[PDB]
């Protein structure tokens, strides 16, 4: 599994 | 699901003072170390704006007045000093586990002195009457606080069926509320009573501020 | 810097299927770590995440909504699409697409799931039947009864009068919206200077200019 990214970069 | 509960649901604050908001998660939203709780500001009309990410990190360009604290399940957002353009709704968001959840929102509203509502009444314009329908309209304008109550009395008897109530939010320049209350009857029904009157009770009175017209 | 923009069916009969399209610029969806989300906001209610697609083709679905959703991409065309099937009326909302990172949000498009058709509105005028409450000012009004869809645009004197104006947000009565405004003027203006209400309901070339004549 992955992760929906939140925040910069 | 991880369920996020925000308190306060509503916040009256004055400018330049401190304002704290809180978000708590049904479980840890942490790897262990960094947390996946972020904070969004939403101004009416716009999309949410990300402010703070992973509990404590300010997004580039957001004012330093905005801070975030907390870990595992209890998180808190601080605005200090509140400047008048933080009058917004704030939401917290978790991104540890899908589904991605957000909390109910806390809305910041400025506090100001009491002002009572200048109510005013409108009979039906002839035009409406010619096409079978009657709307009597009460404008209760420019009051602080929000909570107000409007009774529609016909001939003196109370009447609740067919009242369609509407508020404005925070009038930004003077920090007030206005409200529109419409009673719509049928022209026939309307033509059988002489007295339409509209009662407003606000924190600012011991009378009802009443508005009457006879036909 | 990056652009995101939605495209919606506008109005939908209950129990159809909603198509949504997210157009973007600023990033190809083949770039590793790319992906696009669709978040949904109700009317003046919180945020709800619906679905997410990643560059490597893996989809993510709100699991209480997993049934009715399907996301997809046209990666060589900067498009992410959403289909939400069997539209219930508690599916009227605003659809945002968001690029990964959640910083960059597209404005959002409205969908209202109303089993009703474009009705253009009646614009009735509202003047006093003779009295002067307030401080030697009078409040006037404009009633825009029974339209579909949102919105109408209303301006007093075409924006030549906006200070002192309140435009109460639209409520819906019979599946049909009802909007209302008020203006306060000093008595030297009306009845001397004339104030006219401009209502414009674009989905139908209803452009109604109702003058408040004093009765």
């Amino acid at each position: 599994c992955k992760r929906i990214h939140i925040g910069p970069g | 699901d991880i369920v996020l509960t925000q308190s306060p649901g509503s916040l009256a604050v004055s400018l330049g003072q401190r304002a704290t908001i809180s978000c708590r998660a049904s479980e840890s939203v942490d790897d262990d170390g960094n947390s996946f709780l972020h904070w969004y500001q939403q101004k009416p009309g716009q999309p949410p704006k990300l402010l703070i990410y992973r509990s404590s990190n300010l997004i580039s360009g957001i004012p330093d007045r905005f801070s975030g604290s907390g870990s595992r399940t209890d998180f808190t957002l601080t605005i200090n000093p509140v400047e008048a353009d933080d009058v917004a709704t704030y939401y917290c968001q978790q991104s540890n586990e899908d589904p991605l959840t957000f909390g109910a929102g806390t809305k910041l509203e400025i506090k100001r002195a009491d002002a009572a509502p200048t109510v005013s009444i409108f009979p039906p314009s002839s035009e409406q009457l010619t096409s079978g329908g009657a709307s009597v309209v009460c404008f209760l304008n420019n009051f602080y606080p929000k909570d107000i109550n409007v009774k529609w009395k016909i001939d003196g008897s109370e009447r609740q069926n067919g009242v369609l109530n509407s508020w404005t939010d925070q009038d930004s320049k003077d920090s007030t509320y206005s409200m529109s209350s419409t009673l719509t009857l049928t022209k026939d029904e309307y033509e059988r009573h002489n007295s339409y009157t509209c009662e407003a009770t606000h924190k600012t009175s011991t009378s009802p501020i009443v508005k009457s017209f006879n036909r | 810097q990056v652009q995101l923009k939605e495209s919606g069916p506008g109005i939908l009969q209950p129990s159809q299927t909603l198509s949504l399209t997210c157009s973007f610029s600023g990033f190809s969806l083949s770039t590793y770590g790319m992906g696009v989300s669709w978040i949904r906001q109700p009317s003046g209610k919180g945020l709800e995440w619906l679905a997410h697609i990643f560059w490597d083709g893996d989809k993510r679905y709100n699991p209480s909504l997993k049934s009715r959703l399907k996301i997809s991409k046209d990666t060589s065309n900067n498009q992410v699409f959403l289909k939400i099937t069997s539209v219930d009326t508690a599916d009227t909302a605003t659809y945002y697409c968001v690029q990964e990172g959640y910083i960059y949000w597209g404005q959002g498009t409205s969908v209202t799931v109303s089993s009703a058709k474009t009705t253009a509105p009646s614009v009735y005028p509202l003047a006093p039947v003779c009295g002067d409450t307030t401080g030697s000012s009078v409040t006037l009004g404009c009633l825009v009864k029974g339209y579909f869809p949102e919105p109408v645009t209303l301006t007093w004197n075409s924006g030549s009068l906006s200070s002192g104006v309140h435009t109460f947000p639209a409520v819906l009565q019979s599946d049909l919206y009802t909007l209302s405004s008020s203006v306060t003027v000093t008595s030297s203006t009306w009845p001397s200077q004339s104030i006219t209400c401009n209502v414009a309901h674009p989905a139908s070339s209803t452009k109604v200019d109702k003058k408040i004549e004093p009765r």
